RNA sequence: GCCGCGGUAAUACGGAGGGCGCGAGCGUUACCCGGAUUCACUGGGCGUAAAGGGCGUGUAGGCGGCCUGGGGCGUCCCAUGUGAAAGACCACGGCUCAACCGUGGGGGAGCGUGGGAUACGCUCAGGCUAGACGGUGGGAGAGGGUGGUGGAAUUCCCGGAGUAGCG
RNA sequence: GGGAGCAAACCGGAUUAGAUACCCGGGUAGUCCACGCCCUAAACGAUGCGCGCUAGGUCUCUGGGUCUCCUGGGGGCCGAAGCU
């Protein structure tokens, strides 16, 4: 149910790519690569999720940060079907620390959201026209996940914190609750409750994922179907 | 070849707590235990051990450290602030009871060789006895 | 006083009106300490700011791993002698106050004599092996000295061939 | 003592207003050997010596191992904490 999931395809990644900060999460360096003990990840995602069920329960809600390309999609899903928000794409620079001032780009998608079939169209030149239509393009491909949120989040949950450790300044500058699952790659030090496991291979990716919203829903109220995950496993 | 292995000791300690370091192991002398066990006493460390490298005697250190901190670096912050060798071997440093000094206000505190074994600020002031000053601790 | 002011509109010169400070005084000059952690014990430094000796070898000196006792010089504590008066410090009075002036109290580091403590330092005696040196066996190296030797090229000479230039 | 090559000085030709230079043709000490002096230097890592302690990554020289590697000594690069 736990580690038997994790043991087909989910445990250890990078290889003398590493951080020395990850001690106490690691079993051995089998194959020259950094095998992590998940008798440790048990007992992690244990006080991890204490936390999480908290303010999920509390009504409490979280953003979801993952821009790297082996793991997107898998974000976009987790997120809608728990009506929570996201970054699919460029982590944005002050989307938390001067929030005030991106938050003034959705009180412009909004504006041309209310245009998309609308009756102004008839006016305004053909260039704002095809323009306006290529901004709002951008402009929902960058703020469809962060849009759901408008107001500061108690807490995030990220994947490589590394790869995004733009995000996870601004959140902590504001004390904002640093979630997230990280390995090897990464230090643990700055992370205030951690999922150490592969964050590379969708597998590992994804199981963490799953069972991540999962909880966010049963301690809101009735748990569904799992959501896609085998898209092509080879 | 150590010129002071108290002044080495104590920045080993000074040297392991700034990484937090679990423990840390020192070499061992039966003056260096007695300023140890003030250490732990006086609520700096949870205490120390005889150990065995290489069938060399020992002190591995269990240091105490701070609570877990928010904000950017979250690094708790510690019960040893600064510790800091006095009498040194070239420099020696002695005092009377009436010469001590009150360390951080006393909220430190400082340790001190005298002919009834090593004491501190306020014990040995209350004995009303001096000797080497040691070192500070806070 | 230092930064600086004055070249036709000067709050910086000179006068004036006003204003700030102190007041039987107020200014200047000289000199001492201070600010100056600017010779740094308290309390500074030397990669590029001023500061690592061109580099070794070692004398005097400074400093000294772990453990056990003997001594008790350093060191600490106790008593006691000394530490004059005037001064300073605290009280209290005498001049109407004050400045001066008296009375009494409280001590002083130092050094002398006695007793005491032994952790640190020192000192004597013993022991250990983590410092240091030695042993055996191997290794890499344009480390140094002497002696001997190889070829490539520059230059010059002698011989051959060759001609109007070479550089 | 040696002296081929190179070359301060020195001389010629150039250039230039000038050219005691820069470029060209020569050229003396010196450069080399021995022996004895001299004692300086951007004698520079511009970082005195010895010791203990405080993440690792990367490539390299040299040793030792019941040699995918582990260990010791040395030479570079990137960098924790910290210092500046």
């Amino acid at each position: 149910v736990k580690e038997l999931l994790e043991a087909g395809v989910h445990f250890g990644h990078e290889r003398k790519r590493w951080n020395p900060k990850f001690a106490r999460y690691i079993y051995a360096e089998r194959n020259g690569i950094h095998i992590i003990d998940l008798q440790k990840t048990m007992e992690e995602l244990e006080r991890t999720f204490r936390f999480i069920e908290d303010l999920a329960m509390r009504g409490g809600t979280i953003l979801f940060v993952g821009t790297k390309k082996q793991a997107q999609d898998i974000v976009r899903m987790e997120a809608e079907r728990a009506g929570m928000p996201y970054v699919n794409q460029r982590w944005l620079g002050g989307m938390l620390t001067n929030f005030k001032t991106i938050s003034q780009r959705v009180h412009r998608l909004e504006e041309l959201e209310a245009l998309f079939a609308s009756p102004e169209i008839e006016e305004r030149p053909k260039k704002e026209q095809v323009r306006l239509k290529h901004e709002l393009e951008r402009l929902q491909k960058y703020l469809s996940g962060f849009r759901l949120l408008k107001r500061l989040p108690d807490a995030i949950f990220v994947v490589d914190p590394t790869k995004e450790a733009i995000a996870v300044r601004e959140a902590r500058k504001l004390f904002i609750p640093v979630i997230a699952l990280a390995d090897t790659d990464s230090d643990p030090d700055l992370v205030d409750y951690i999922i150490p496991g592969n964050d590379d291979a969708i597998r590992s990716i994804q199981l963490i994922l799953s069972r991540a919203v999962d909880l966010i829903i049963q301690a809101r109220g009735g748990v569904v179907e799992p959501s896609p995950s085998y898209a092509l496993v080879q | 070849m150590l010129t002071d292995p108290i002044a080495d000791m104590l920045t080993r300690i000074r040297n392991a707590t700034r990484v937090y370091k679990e423990s840390t192991d020192v070499p061992a002398s039966r003056f260096k235990e007695e300023i140890l066990r003030i250490l732990a006493r006086e609520g700096f460390i949870k205490g120390y051990e005889r150990v065995d490298v290489d069938g060399k005697p020992y002190l591995r250190v269990y240091l105490k450290y701070g609570p877990r901190r928010q904000g950017p670096d979250p690094r708790p912050e510690q019960v040893i602030h600064h510790i800091r060798r006095i009498s040194k071997p070239g420099r020696r440093v002695y005092v009377g009871v009436k010469e001590i000094p009150r360390v951080r206000r006393g909220l430190g505190i400082a340790i001190l060789s005298t002919s009834k074994g090593v004491l501190t600020d306020r014990e040995a002031r209350k004995l009303g006895v001096g000797g080497e000053l040691i070192c500070e601790v806070w």
